[PDB]
């Protein structure tokens, strides 16, 4: 009974991060040791005529980005573990997230490793010009 | 194709909105086209769901530089025989609002200790995964109906895990610098360890030079077995699955080939005692 959410290619990485004290460091270290990035993310069919903003209520990829469902790019959502926000809110769940196409092979790692500029709404280093 | 790890055990017939779905598989079919997902303005996210997520199916087969083994070789286990603690868990089954996964009910150790936990699961919501009590039933069968009263005599997991850490610390502080959980099969034992184990790089005690065996979520500190009062998590335990050593047949039948002083009392601690007992015989009896 029940409905699978996951594929076996993700079992090891999700198990490792689901037990880690520091899940973010564990994922980063897993990748650094040659682990495969988390797959089975919610990739969006979109126009690629979007604003390029990082986190949006509709897909907003431009021609240099892919758009994904937000929860599916969040390590804490993927492992069903506690979020860093003490109120238990996710930065991504309930929104779409834009990932540079060069990094779209690992959206979870990209969002883990990078920061959105709250002033201009673009990723620092990938769009923020402040 | 798929795994049962993080299987959605809810009885909801629709899937998730693309912004809330953890995975492509879990997105509702209305949004799927051309192997991708689309956003549909006017079909918004859902703000009231509670979806039980199965923790059955962990796979601890990684190699990450700077992180130790969890499962250890027989030779390493033998070296650390003073650290052996048999561990077994009796489960109950999700029911009513969810169906299709098993929750830890009675945790037993070769110290003879049994601890009963409130049936508790990981519930996905529109926000943080909620660790919470869930409806449960005994496994089907007349031989399980004695578990029914235990489903109303359990302790909350925050208490259970403090008691596990205290039990292991009192048992092991003058025996070993670590714990080796000795298991018969490992899937549900590993599921249960999700509730009370954390892992990471090897650490040292905050109060002495010994390696850390325990972690405290309240203080984000690490302790050895001597300094762990109040700590709630077992940190970097080791473990080994005795069933994988070539046996055919079940635990009791193999245990009883060597030993006549552990009659089967049909309870988790007794399974844990027989598991460590069988392990000692198999590893050390000279043939
Ligand atoms: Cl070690
Ligand atoms: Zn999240
Ligand atoms: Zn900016
Ligand atoms: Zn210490
Ligand atoms: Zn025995």
């Amino acid at each position: 009974a029940g409905n699978a959410t996951e594929v076996p290619a993700n079992s090891t990485v999700l198990s490792f991060c689901a037990f880690a004290v520091d899940a973010a460091k564990a994922y980063k270290d897993y990748l650094a040791s040659g682990g495969q990035p988390i797959t089975n993310c919610v990739k969006m069919l979109c126009t690629h005529t979007g604003t390029g903003q990082a986190i949006t209520v509709t897909p907003e990829a431009n021609m240099d980005q892919e758009s994904f469902g937000g929860a599916s790019c969040c390590l804490y959502c993927r492992c069903h573990i506690d979020h860093p926000n003490p109120k238990g809110f996710c930065d991504l769940k309930g929104k779409y997230v834009q990932i540079p196409t060069t990094c779209a092979n690992d959206p979870v790692g990209f969002t883990l490793k990078n920061t959105v500029c709250t002033v201009c709404g673009m990723w620092k280093g990938y769009g923020c010009s402040c | 194709n798929v795994t049962g790890l993080f299987k959605d055990c809810s009885k909801v017939i629709t899937g998730l909105h693309p912004t809330q779905a953890p995975t492509h598989l879990s997105v509702d079919t209305k949004f799927k086209t051309e192997g991708l997902c689309v956003d549909i303005p006017g079909i918004p996210k859902d703000m009231t769901y509670r979806r039980l997520i199965s923790m059955m199916g962990f796979k601890m087969n990684y190699q990450v530089n700077g992180y130790p083994n969890m499962f250890i070789t027989r030779e390493e286990a033998i070296r650390h025989v003073r650290a052996w603690i048999g561990f077994d868990v009796e489960g109950c089954h999700a029911t009513r609002e969810a169906v299709g996964t098993n929750l830890p009910l009675q945790l037993g150790f070769s110290t003879g200790v049994n601890l009963v936990a409130v049936p508790t699961g990981y519930v996905d919501t529109p926000n943080n995964t909620d660790f919470s009590r869930v409806s449960a039933k005994p496994p089907p069968g007349d031989q399980f109906k004695h578990l029914i009263p235990l489903m109303y005599k359990g302790l909350p997991w925050n208490v259970v895990r403090i008691k596990i850490v205290q039990m292991l610390s009192d048992t092991l502080k003058n025996l070993s610098d670590r714990v080796v959980f000795v298991l018969w099969a490992h899937g549900f034992q590993l599921t249960s360890m999700k509730y009370f184990v954390k892992i990471g790089p090897e650490r040292t005690c905050c109060l002495c030079d010994r390696r850390a065996t325990c972690f405290s979520t309240a203080s984000d500190t690490y302790a050895c077995w001597h300094h762990s009062i109040g700590f709630d998590y077992v940190y970097n335990p080791f473990m080994i699955d005795v069933q994988q050593w070539g046996f055919t047949g079940n635990l009791q039948s193999n245990h009883d080939l060597y030993c006549q002083v552990h009659g089967n009392a049909h309870v988790a601690s007794c399974d844990a005692i027989m598991t460590r007992c069988l392990a000692v015989h198999e590893c050390f009896v000279k043939r």
